[PDB]
DNA sequence: TTAGAGAATTGGAGAGTGTGTTTTTTTTTTTTTTT
DNA sequence: ACACACTCTCCAATTCTCTAA
């Protein structure tokens, strides 16, 4: 009843005082908090009702009324920081166990109550009920962990590591070994922590900040800050450097996995690299502005909106139509386009992945996150040195790791590790790419034959089962060690690792790629054409070839090419290069010119190509101009020759045994 | 070379020309359509000069800029009680002298919208006094009916004024008081005149509905109607 | 009953004012040159089968008549007997 | 219940 | 590989319901009775 | 009673899925 929920309220509510509270004799205005008694049964008791209640029950209640009584803010963190403090000047200069107990115990809650949520169809309609809110408050949660005396309960968390760090590995029991596990379980969380996801019951068709948050206290530039001055990333570092040496892996190399994921995770590399600056490029940003302004102004009428005559056109057949507006008067173009955008339908139309935080799988990524420039050489100096010291000894590990579990894998473990190989792997090509110093070798890992069939194998499974988010991230892996392999060839064993690449079931997969993603999101599109580029590339460069070309081939990989490219004003100056060069593929070399007479793409040529849309200096408009011309020079000699194609231009080509071999010639 | 906008034209020239001799008078009776012939003539006109004479001036500068004819003298003045409703729409001619003018105006002539979920926008064109509001967010992936809000300080506007003019003591009929007409002027001629000016104008003699209440689309029969200036001496 | 639905079909891409106006009027209609742009010869094409689509079926935007088209190309078999003829008559 | 975040919101 | 038979999801046609509407100066020109 | 704003409901148009030639 509400009176029970009230009463344990209540009982926590007393719990959140017995713990104890700040001297009033002191005369020191304020003093720190000071100690209960009993406090060793109120934090058990607690942690009772978390575990044994709110969990057997499957609620957030018991959160809730720990979140109304704000103990996080008001306990956990003076008790922790006050005994780091004092160990602190202790240390300086160079029971007492009951204190360190209460260390542990108050740590413990700090990562139960950050702990990341997750909703099903299998969740209590109370934890459904309950999401909205809880995440609000563990927005607050992030931001208070954050600002404390400026984030110094973050040095008491690693003071307990250093602690079982202390003594050799070979005296290190189970229960020590569970603090090394649970001080990563915790910076886990405070990265994770993030801003609402906005969600509603489907019964009718019609921000979540609370008011004490903004988005600079909840940034990732902010938790770059807060962990620098309170001496983490030595610590991450370290930690996973001499992890080869007895530390015993099974404990530590997941968790540790998903913080290198978890902080790569919303950041381009280019933002990293530079290839007055900002004033510069703000001016220029504003000469574009002034460009769309322009555009804007070749449609504006010189004379007001209610001088405006009226105007009829005659069609053939001497049948008359009847149009408004003055520039109506002079531009048959505007005229044509006007006359149909006054009819009313639009055909309705069709939508892939769900279960799992935000990431480059379901994110337009054409858009940064913004750094200090002490936090930009912080941040490239702290993944600098993960991968010149950690990154091969990471990956081996949890690699054959992988190998002999990989049937009881969830789909977070799978997509994790997939977005951790991509990301190094790609950033480190970069940098040797800017320079010298920089070197290959030290990704040199991903290359080895068991990664190599472990990225395979995930792909494969994942395809088969028609699971598409895994699918989605196994292509962009994939992609990655292809694009590594064309970097070694231009320096033995790698030869080996193609032909093993490269059997001809993968030929298969990799072909059947492309076929499906015509239905799919943006994102799913693109990295299908990544990969068939690379693909592509690399045995154009094995000299087999006309063999595997022809069998990419035909209509429906076509279909997938245009209706990506029709969305041209979202995408990058690069794509179109990419698109491009396979319809020189297609429709010069192959001499498959009989794909591409089909009339949605004559629609799209003119679109791209007027003074609407690509600008008239991009580099887009030499490729784009010099592929038409070649396009309507042949199908002007196609059509001269045999005057069916024009009935021919609308439909799909016809796939009959007697006629359909002189219609494709 | 002067940087400015606006032509000069008295009608008579279109006589003296043999080709023009019969745009003359399809001016008159279509003025609309006509005057906006002419302006996109000038304006292509002036670019043609810079290109053709292949000149340093900026062609992005002459293609930002309207071009606008004025015509005048177009022929006899008419008499202010002599108008009659088969003159709606045709070229007038008036003499008179200014008693009043209203403050500018403000006049919308493009809208600004804003999605309220994705912040997608889009800037629409108004046509015959009707905002083009669209159906549902543009956005591809946010396909959202009512999605869409408009943005009353980023859109475009233009300056209108109105004035009173009387009737000149020379036309007034035996035994009676001078009676006036309004005329609605924008853009370049708006501050021109002040009262007890006197003036003669050129311009479209129009006429409008009125509604009955502001509650529904109920119209009168008596039509309201007033002069649409384009030239003032 | 409420009025039924007004729709794009076969039966009005083979009558005499459907498909065969196309084919005994395109040779005639459009026309490419060399002394004009990529742009302007691009933009021709497109007049004549815009017009043509108004003409014959007013109810939607160009572009959905012909995405319409694809599905009765695909699937009527009368409409394909008629075009593998067109492709025989030039067999012939 | 039919449940459904706005995983389409992205500004 | 095509196609045709059956099931599920969505759109908006159009029918229905309730609602709102008529309708003390202060300044300035002119006539009139009052001292 | 006469234009409007808003709600409710049913029906068929559409796309998706399975089966066999
Ligand atoms: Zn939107």
């Amino acid at each position: 009843a509400d009176f029970s929920l009230t009463v344990l309220r209540a009982r926590i509510a007393l719990l959140a005082t017995a713990i104890g509270g700040p001297d009033y004799t002191s005369q020191i205005d304020p003093p720190p908090y000071k100690l209960g008694d009993d406090c060793l049964a109120c934090l058990k008791d607690l942690k009772r009702w978390f575990k044994l209640v709110d969990d057997q029950q499957k609620r957030w209640d018991v959160a809730m009324a720990v979140a109304e009584y704000r103990i996080l803010t008001d306990d956990l963190l003076p008790i922790l920081i006050d005994w780091e403090n004092k160990c602190s000047l202790a240390a300086k200069l160079a029971n007492k166990a009951y204190y360190d107990k209460i260390a542990l115990n108050c740590l413990q809650l700090l990562v139960l109550m950050t702990w990341p949520l997750i909703v099903t169809e299998q969740s209590s309609s109370n934890q459904i009920t309950l999401y909205g809110e809880l995440k609000k408050h563990q927005l607050v949660y992030k931001k208070t962990i954050l600002s404390m005396e400026s984030g110094k309960v973050l040095r008491a968390a690693i003071r307990l590591a250093l602690d079982v760090i202390k003594i050799d590995r070979l005296s290190r029991t189970p229960r020590d070994n569970m603090v090394l596990k649970l001080v990563l379980n915790f910076f886990r969380n405070v990265i994770a922590i993030e801003p609402g996801e906005f969600t509603i019951n489907t019964k009718k068709s019609m921000d979540t900040l609370p008011p004490n948050v903004s988005m600079d206290d909840i940034s990732l530039n902010t938790v770059i800050s807060s962990f620098h001055k309170n001496k983490v990333f030595g610590f991450l570092l370290t930690l996973t450097s001499s992890l080869s040496k007895e530390f015993d892996q099974d404990f530590i190399n997941i968790p540790l996995l998903e913080i290198m994921f978890y902080f790569t995770k919303d950041v381009n590399q280019e933002l990293l690299f530079p290839r007055t600056s900002a004033g510069f490029e703000l001016s220029k940003l504003l000469q574009k502005e002034h460009q769309m302004r322009k555009n804007v102004i070749k449609h504006t009428s010189a004379r007001h909106s209610r001088f405006g005559g009226l105007l009829s056109i005659q069609t053939p057949d001497k049948t008359r139509l009847t149009v408004s507006g003055s520039q109506a008067l002079v531009d048959e173009k505007i005229a044509l386009q006007k006359l149909d955008d006054s009819k009313k339908w639009n055909k309705r139309i069709i939508k892939a992945a769900e279960g799992l935080p935000n990431s480059l799988l379901n994110s337009q990524t054409g858009k940064a996150i913004f750094f200090t420039e002490s936090n930009g050489k912080h941040f490239k100096e702290f993944i600098n040195n993960f991968i010149d010291s950690g990154f091969n000894i990471l990956l081996h590990s949890v690699t054959n790791y992988f190998t002999t579990e990989q049937d009881r894998m969830v789909t977070l473990e799978q997509v994790e590790y997939l977005l951790f190989f991509a990301w190094f792997v790609k950033y480190q090509l970069l940098r040797s790419k800017i320079d010298n110093s920089a070197d290959i070798k030290q990704v040199s890992e991903a290359l080895k034959e068991v990664t190599f069939i472990l990225v395979s194998s995930l792909l494969r499974s994942a395809y088969d089962l028609k699971n598409w988010t895994v699918t989605h991230a196994g292509m962009i892996a994939f992609n990655e060690l292809l694009n590594l392999v064309s970097r070694t060839k231009a320096a033995t064993d790698i030869e080996f690792i193609v032909s093993r690449l490269f059997s001809d079931e993968r030929i298969q997969l990799l072909s059947n790629l492309p076929k499906i993603g015509s239905k799919y999101s943006l994102q799913f599109m693109k990295s299908c054409i990544e990969l068939t580029h690379s693909v592509l590339k690399v045995l154009e460069q094995y000299s087999n070839f006309q063999k595997v070309q022809a069998n990419y081939m035909t209509e429906p990989v076509i279909e997938t090419y245009i209706n990506f490219l029709e969305r041209f004003r979202e995408l990058e100056d690069d794509s179109i290069k990419k698109v491009f060069s396979f319809f020189h593929r297609v429709f010069v070399q192959a001499k498959e010119q009989a794909l591409l007479f089909r009339f949605d793409l004559i629609i799209l040529l003119r679109e791209m190509l007027s003074p609407d849309g690509l600008d008239r200096m991009s580099r887009s408009r030499k490729y784009v101009s010099q592929f038409s011309d070649y396009f309507l020079a042949r199908l002007k000699k196609r059509l001269k020759k045999s005057p069916a194609w024009f009935v021919g231009l609308l439909f799909p080509p016809l796939h009959n045994s007697e006629v359909g071999f002189y219609q494709r010639y | 070379e002067l940087g400015t906008s606006n032509l000069n034209l008295d009608a008579r020239n279109l006589l003296a020309y043999k080709q023009t001799e019969d745009l003359y008078h399809q001016l008159l009776n279509y003025p609309q359509e006509v005057i906006s012939i002419m302006d996109q003539t000038i304006k292509d006109c002036m670019v043609s000069l810079i290109v053709d004479n292949n000149l340093d001036y900026d062609l992005d500068e002459i293609e930002t800029k309207f071009y606008k004819v004025r015509p005048y003298n177009v022929g006899s003045c008419k008499g202010m009680r002599e108008l009659n409703p088969n003159d709606i729409d045709k070229l007038i001619n008036l003499k008179g002298l200014v008693l009043r003018s209203t403050p500018v105006i403000p006049d919308m002539k493009v809208a600004f919208f804003k999605c309220n979920v994705c912040d997608h926008t889009m800037a629409v064109e108004i046509d015959r006094g009707v905002i083009q509001e669209p159906a549902r967010c543009e956005r591809i992936d946010c396909n959202e009916p009512n999605s869409m809000s408009l943005i009353h300080n980023r859109c475009s506007f233009a300056d209108k004024q109105v004035i009173k003019l009387q009737e000149t003591p020379d036309f007034v009929p035996d035994g009676q008081t001078p009676h006036s007409i309004s005329l609605c002027v924008y853009d370049e001629l708006v501050d021109s005149c002040r009262a007890g000016d006197r003036i003669e104008v050129t311009g479209t003699f129009r006429s409008i509905p009125i509604r009955a209440n502001s509650r529904q689309r109920v119209l009168k029969s008596l039509y309201k109607t007033y002069v649409d200036v384009v030239h003032v001496k | 009953k409420r009025r039924p639905q007004v729709k794009l079909t076969a039966e009005k891409l083979l009558s005499d004012k459907g498909l065969p106006y196309v084919l005994k009027n395109a040779h005639k209609r459009i026309r490419i040159s060399s002394k004009k742009n990529s742009y302007d010869n691009l933009s021709n094409i497109i007049q004549f089968y815009q017009l043509w689509a108004h003409e014959l079926f007013p109810k939607a935007k160009f572009k959905d008549f012909m995405k319409i088209c694809q599905t009765v190309g695909k699937t009527d078999p009368v409409l394909r007997e008629y075009r593998v003829s067109l492709f025989r008559d030039e067999m012939g | 219940f039919k449940s459904r975040a706005l995983n389409h919101v992205k500004k």
